[PDB]
C-alpha cells in the first residue's frame, strides 16, 4: 500500500479513477449480494441480467451557487431511463440491487467549501398544505435534481413540497444526519465521495415504480467563496452503479 | 490548425452551462481521417486487416491549481454520436479527475462479430465512435488562466495483430528523382 | 501467437491501474480486463505476417535502363544505389541500421524500330550484364577490351527462358547498413553532407553480344531487389513529406494530416 | 543434410536439403519469431507495477 | 525507498541534486560500458582519461518566452569546448562516449506549459533551398541554442536549414518523434528530465568532428501562460556529462 | 462399398415392414429382401465417384477476358466472383456453406491484326497477371507505377510453355464460405440485398509486357478454378430457372417438367 | 516424409512426398470416402424400427 489518496474502480463497463479521496464508506459493514434460496418467496426463477446493467450511469450537472441551498434525488427512479436498466426495470415486476454512489467536485487551492453527501433509506416528505398530500411531479424528478430553498414553503401550491433546508423536509434535526452513512466532501482535502450501500427493506423484493428505497441528498454546510480573478463556476455531477441485480415476474411494458 | 502545433492540444474552458463536449470522432484506425496519420495509422496501411484493442491515454496540462473531472465513452453501432451526455453514459465509460498523476487511459476493448476487420473504411464491418464530456465544470482560484490545453495518446494493446500484406497509398512517385 | 483473457469480477479496492504518469517516458500495460469485467476468451491468432522477416523479403523494382542496338555507343550503365524508387525507399526508413543479403533478377525486354528493308528475321538475342566494382576498369563502346571479364562476375542469358537469379553476401565495410548518415566527408567539415558521401557499391553495365541487324532492336532491363536474411536496429518514424532528390533529405513542408470541418465533427 | 520440419497449420512436415558452398544461397528464415517489447515500451530504470500509483 | 520523486547523481566532480522529477529513462535498455577486446580493431591501445572527462558541464541557457518554437543541439561537438574533454577529442583521431542529458526549468504553481525532451540518433536535415545542402555555421551552434520558426523558411539563403517546427526539420511527422528515449516536462507534475545514451552506431569507433553522433530536441507542445502580476522570465538549462569515454590515435591538434 | 443382400423364405407373420406413416417426416427403410423372397448376392460396387471430393475437385472456365496491344489503355481487369459462368455455378448450389483451397491456371492466347507496313515478325510476348485485393493501389494505364509490384503477387510467363498454376487459402473472413445471403448491408435495413454484400475478393489485372510491334497483337485470357479440399454443409434441392442476373436469384417461372400426352400412356 | 500407401484396384502401393512448406500445396484428398446417411434420412426424435407400426 503505497499513496492512500489514489482509488480505482471498474465495474463492468466503465471505470472511475480518483487522484484525491478520502475513504470509501461501505453501507452498514456490508457487501451487496445476491439474494439465497433461503429466503425467498419467488417461484418462478430470478434473472442475473448481465454485466450490461451494473455498469457507471452518469446522471445529471448542477452549479454550486454562493446562495444554493441544497438537491437530492430518488435512487431507483432516476435510474429509470438509463440503458438496460431501464429496460429490465418496466418489463418485469420485481426486482432488488445494491449502488455505489460517486460524486466528483473539484475546485483550485484558491477555493473554500463543504457539502453533505448522505443517502437516507425510506425518505419521506411533508406538503406544504397541511391537509393534502405532496403532488409527484414536485416530488421526483426525471433524473433532473430537485433544490430547496431558503424561505420556507410559503402556502402554494397545496401539493408542493416544503423545502426547508434546515428541517431538511422530513422533519428532524439537520445536525442529526450523519447517522445514516456518508462522506464530506471539503475542498481543502477533498475531491470526491464514495458511498457503497446493500438493499435494505423489509420484504424480500419490491416494486420500483410504487416504492422508492433511498434518497440521495447533498446539503452545503459552508458555501462557496472566492476572491477576484477566479472561475466563478463549479459544477458537480453524480456518477451510480446498480450492484447485483435481479428480478421476476416478466409480463409487458407500462 | 493543421500547419502549427495547434492541433495537437484540446482546448479545454470553463463555462456555465454543463454537459458540453469537448472532442469526438469515430474510431476507425488508419481509415478516419484523425488516426491515419499516426503511429499506429502508418503501420496498420502496410496491411488490410486487424484485431485487438487499443489504449488511449490523456494527460491534463493546465496549472497545479486547476480541477475539474471528464467522461470518456466508446458506443459500439448500432446508432452513434450520441447527442446528449445521458445517451452516451449507457454505453462504456469511465470518469477522470485532474492532479497528482492526472494521465488516465480509457482502454477501448475489442467487440466485433467476425474475427478481423478492414483497414478500409467498409460500412460493413463498421467499428464505433468515441467521445468525452464534460463531468464538472473547471474551477480555477484567481489570478489563473482559464484557458488549459489536453493531449491525447494513443497505442496498441497486447492482443493486437494484423495480417495481408499490401501497399500503403500514401507515397507516389512521378519520375525518377536524378 | 497472442495472449489470452482473464475473467474479472467487481472490485472496490484502491488498486487504480487506470491513473498513472506519462512524464517518466513509459508507455502502460494496461489491458481490458483490468478497467472493466470481461469474460475469458482464448486467443489462437499469431503475429507472424508482421515480422521484419516476412515484411521485407519481397521483390520490388528499383530502376530500369534502355540501350539501342543502333550506333558503337548503344551500351547503357548504371550506378547502384538504392533511393531511386519511391516504393521501397521508405520501406527502408523505418529501421537505421540493416543487414541482409539480395537476390538479383532481370526482366529484359524488347521491341522493333522503324527500318526500310523488305524483309526482317531476328533470332533471338544474347546479355551479357556486367558488374564493375568500385576502382577498377571501364567500357566506353560495344567493343571493348573490357568485356572479356577475366574477373568481374558476369552473367549471360538468351531470350525466352526464365530470368536470371543470383545471390550477394553482406558486402560492405562497415558493420551494418547505414539508411542515415549525419556529417560530412572531409576533415575540414566541407563539401559534401549527404548520405552518398559512404555508398559507392560498384557499377552495372548492359549489352547486346549479336552483332547486328536491320532493326534494329530496343531492350529495357528491370532490376529487382529482394532483402533475404535481414536484421534492423534503432527504428524511427516514417515519411511524411515526398521524395524530391535523390541523395539528400530535402522536403516542402506540409499539413500533418487531412482536414475535418469541426473538432466535434464525425 | 536434410531436416524434417514443420509446417505453417491455421489450427504437418516437409523435408528440405542445401546444394551450394556458401550461405547466401538458403532461403529466408520465414519460420522464426521472436518478440521483446521492453526495449521500447517501458525504458524506464525503476520497475513500475500498475498496482501502486505511478509518481509517489 | 521513500518519496520517490527525489533523485541524486554524482559523477566525477559534480553533483546535481532535484527534489521534484520523475523516473529516470534508460536508453535502449543499456548501461554504457567499455569496449571489449573481442570487437575492436584498433591496433593501439585505448586511453580511459580520468574522471577529469567524465564530468557535469553546464552548457548555455535560453528564455522560453511565448511565442518560441523549440531549440536543438548536437552532442559531441557541444562539448567540443569544455575542459578536458575538448583537449582529448581534437588531440586523438578516434572515440567514443555515451552521455547523462539532464534539463531543468522550474515554475510556480501558477503558470502552465509542456515539453517534449528527446534526444534522435543520426539527425540529419534538409536546406531551404532543394538543390544546394545545408551550410555549417547554419546547423551547429558553438555550445548555443539553434532554435526553429513559425514560418516555414522562406527560400534563403540557398543554405539556410528549414525551420519548419510541425515538420521537426528532418521530415516526418513530429507527433511520432516518442519512439526515441524521451521524457516530458509538465510544469503542474515536473520539474526537470533525465536521459541516459549509450554509445549507438554502426562502426565501433567513429570520428568526433566529421560525424555526430546524437541530436538533442526540445519542443514546447503547449505555451507558456500565466495571469498579469507573475514573473515574466522562465530560463531553461540542460547539464550533460560524458560516460565511459575512450580514445585511440594520438597526433597534432587541429 | 454397397451393402449385400440377404436370403429370404415364405413368412406369414404380422412384421409388416411395408406399411407405414410418411407424416412423421421419416424416410423408410425397406430393403428387397423384406418385401419378397430373394437370393443372396454380396455387392462389390463402391461409392467413390460420387463423393464430394471427387465430384468437385474439375477445373472449369470462369471468365475470359481479352486486351489489346493498340493504345495506353491495352490493359484488361476484371472482379473477383465465382457467378458468371452456368456449369460452374449450379455445381455449387447444391449446398450452403463450402470450404476449399484452390489452383489457378491461365491458358493466355494470341492473335494478329491488319496492318501496312511490308515484314512483321514478333517476338515472344509476355505476362505478367497481378493481383490486388481490395483496398489497394490500382494502375490507369500499361506505364503506370502500381506496375512494380512491391508486395501484390504477380506471375509472369513468356508465351510456348506450359501454363502457369498455383494455389490459394481459404481467404475468408468467415468459417466458410456462403453462397446464400438472406438480408441487408446497411443496418437501416435499406439499398442492397443481395448476395455480393459479402462478395468482395480483390480484382485480377493483367498486361503485355513488350514494348510494341507492327500488328499490332490482341489476346484473351482463360481462368480455370479447381476446389481442392472441400467441405459441404447444408444442402439444398438443385435450381429449376435459367440464370438471368450475375448477383440476383431473379428468374421466370416455368413448369416443373416436360409434357406426356395422358397420365397413363408411356 | 514419404509414405507408402494404397491404390484403386478394381476387385497395390505407390508413395507420396511433400515439397513445401504450407498446406495448400498437397493434393486433393480423394481416397477418402465416409458415410452416414442418419442426419438427412431418419431425423426424428424417437427411433422407428421397421417390424413395429408407424403410428401406433
Ligand atoms: C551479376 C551479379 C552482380 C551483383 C551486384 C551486387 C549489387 C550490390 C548491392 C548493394 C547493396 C544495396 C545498397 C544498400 C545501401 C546503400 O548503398 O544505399
Ligand atoms: C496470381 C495469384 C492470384 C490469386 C487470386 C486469388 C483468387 C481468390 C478466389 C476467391 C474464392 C472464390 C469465390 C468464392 C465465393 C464468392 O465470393 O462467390
Ligand atoms: C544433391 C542432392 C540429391 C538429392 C538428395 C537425395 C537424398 C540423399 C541423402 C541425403 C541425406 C543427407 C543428410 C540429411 O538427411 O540431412
Ligand atoms: C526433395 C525430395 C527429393 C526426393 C526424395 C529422395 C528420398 C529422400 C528420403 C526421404 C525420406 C523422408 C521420410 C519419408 O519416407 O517420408
Amino acid at each position: 500500500g503505497y499513496s492512500d489518496r489514489v482509488r480505482s474502480i471498474t465495474l463492468g463497463n466503465s471505470t472511475i479513477t480518483t487522484q484525491e479521496c478520502a475513504n470509501v464508506v461501505v453501507g452498514y459493514g456490508v457487501w451487496p449480494e445476491y439474494l439465497k434460496d433461503n429466503e425467498a418467496t419467488g417461484e418462478d426463477q430470478p434473472t442475473q441480467p448481465d454485466v450490461a446493467t451494473c455498469r457507471f450511469y452518469t446522471l445529471e450537472s448542477v452549479q454550486w451557487m454562493k446562495n444554493s441551498a441544497g438537491w437530492w434525488w430518488k435512487l431507483p427512479d432516476a435510474l429509470s431511463q438509463m440503458g438496460l436498466f431501464g429496460q429490465n426495470m418496466q418489463y418485469h415486476y420485481l426486482g432488488r440491487t445494491g449502488y455505489t454512489i460517486h460524486v466528483q467536485c473539484n475546485a483550485s487551492k484558491f477555493h473554500q467549501g463543504c457539502l453533505l453527501v448522505v443517502c437516507v433509506p425510506e425518505a419521506e416528505m411533508g406538503c406544504s398544505n397541511l391537509n393534502n398530500t405532496p403532488k409527484f411531479a414536485e416530488l421526483s424528478g426525471g433524473d433532473n435534481a430537485r433544490m430547496f430553498t431558503d424561505t420556507e414553503v410559503g402556502t402554494s401550491n397545496d401539493k408542493k413540497v416544503q423545502t426547508a433546508v434546515w428541517n431538511a423536509g422530513m422533519g428532524v434535526g439537520v445536525g442529526n444526519l450523519t447517522i445514516f452513512p456518508h462522506q464530506w466532501i471539503n475542498l481543502r482535502t477533498n475531491n470526491s465521495a464514495t458511498i457503497v450501500m446493500p438493499y435494505i427493506n423489509s420484504v424480500p423484493m419490491d416494486n420500483m415504480y410504487r416504492h422508492n428505497n433511498l434518497t440521495l441528498m447533498i446539503i452545503p454546510f459552508v458555501p462557496l467563496n472566492y476572491s477576484e480573478g477566479s472561475s466563478p463556476y463549479v459544477p458537480i455531477t453524480v456518477t451510480i452503479a446498480p450492484m447485483c441485480a435481479e428480478y421476476n415476474g416478466l409480463r409487458l411494458a407500462s | 490548425n493543421v500547419n502549427g502545433l495547434k492541433a495537437y492540444q484540446i482546448p479545454v474552458q470553463s463555462n456555465s452551462d454543463n454537459r458540453r463536449q469537448v472532442f469526438g470522432f469515430p474510431l476507425q484506425p488508419g481509415a478516419n481521417n484523425v488516426l491515419n496519420r499516426t503511429l499506429l495509422g502508418e503501420i496498420l496501411n502496410y496491411y488490410t486487416h486487424w484485431s485487438g484493442s487499443i489504449k488511449l491515454t490523456f494527460m491534463f496540462c493546465g496549472s497545479a491549481m486547476a480541477t475539474g473531472k471528464f467522461l470518456l465513452a466508446y458506443s459500439p453501432p448500432g446508432a452513434g454520436v450520441p447527442k446528449n451526455r445521458r445517451d452516451a453514459m449507457l454505453g462504456t465509460h469511465v470518469i477522470w479527475d485532474v492532479g497528482l498523476q492526472s494521465s488516465c487511459v480509457l482502454c477501448v476493448p475489442w467487440i466485433s462479430q467476425t474475427h478481423y476487420r478492414y483497414v478500409v473504411e467498409d460500412e460493413y464491418t463498421a467499428a464505433g465512435y468515441v467521445t468525452c464530456w464534460y463531468q464538472t465544470n473547471i474551477i480555477v482560484p484567481a489570478d489563473v488562466q482559464s484557458t488549459c490545453d489536453i493531449l491525447c495518446f494513443v497505442s496498441a494493446c497486447n492482443d493486437f495483430s494484423v495480417r495481408m500484406l499490401k501497399d500503403t497509398p500514401f507515397i507516389r512517385q512521378d519520375n525518377f528523382y536524378q | 501467437r497472442v495472449a489470452d483473457t482473464v475473467s474479472s469480477k467487481p472490485t472496490n479496492s484502491e488498486s487504480i491501474p487506470a491513473l498513472t504518469a506519462a512524464e517518466t517516458g513509459h508507455t502502460s500495460q494496461v489491458v481490458p480486463s483490468d478497467t472493466m469485467q470481461t469474460r475469458h476468451v482464448k486467443n489462437y491468432h499469431s503475429r507472424s505476417e508482421s515480422s521484419i522477416e516476412n515484411f521485407l523479403c519481397r521483390s520490388a523494382c528499383v530502376y530500369y535502363a534502355t540501350y539501342n542496338n543502333n550506333s558503337e555507343k548503344g551500351y547503357a550503365e548504371w550506378v547502384i544505389n538504392t533511393r531511386q524508387v519511391a516504393q521501397l525507399l521508405r520501406r527502408k526508413l523505418e529501421f537505421t541500421y540493416l543487414r541482409f543479403d539480395l537476390e538479383l533478377t532481370f526482366v529484359i525486354t524488347s521491341a522493333q524500330e522503324p527500318s526500310t528493308a523488305t524483309s526482317v528475321d531476328a533470332p533471338v538475342q544474347t546479355q551479357q550484364i556486367m558488374y564493375v566494382p568500385p576502382g577498377g576498369p571501364v567500357p566506353t563502346k560495344v567493343t571493348d577490351y573490357a568485356w572479356q571479364t577475366s574477373t568481374n562476375p558476369s552473367v549471360f542469358w538468351t531470350e525466352g527462358n526464365a530470368p536470371p537469379r543470383m545471390s550477394i553476401p553482406f558486402i560492405s565495410i562497415g558493420n551494418a547498413y547505414s539508411c542515415f548518415y549525419d556529417g560530412w566527408t572531409q576533415f575540414s567539415r566541407n563539401g559534401v553532407y549527404g548520405i552518398n558521401t559512404l555508398n559507392n557499391m560498384g557499377t552495372l553495365y548492359m549489352r547486346h553480344v549479336n552483332e547486328a541487324g536491320q532493326g534494329p532492336i530496343k531492350s529495357t532491363v528491370r532490376i529487382y531487389f529482394k532483402p533475404k536474411h535481414v536484421k534492423a536496429w534503432v527504428p524511427r518514424p516514417p515519411r511524411l513529406c515526398q521524395y524530391e532528390k535523390q541523395k539528400n533529405v530535402n522536403f516542402n513542408p506540409t499539413g500533418v494530416t487531412t482536414t475535418r470541418s469541426n473538432i466535434t465533427t464525425t | 543434410g536434410a531436416q524434417v520440419s514443420t509446417q505453417k497449420t491455421g489450427a504437418i512436415h516437409y523435408t528440405n536439403i542445401n546444394y551450394y558452398k556458401d550461405a547466401a544461397s538458403n532461403s529466408a528464415n520465414r519460420q522464426d519469431f521472436t518478440q521483446d517489447p521492453g526495449k521500447f515500451t517501458e525504458p524506464v530504470k525503476d520497475i513500475m507495477i500498475k498496482s501502486m500509483p505511478a509518481l509517489n
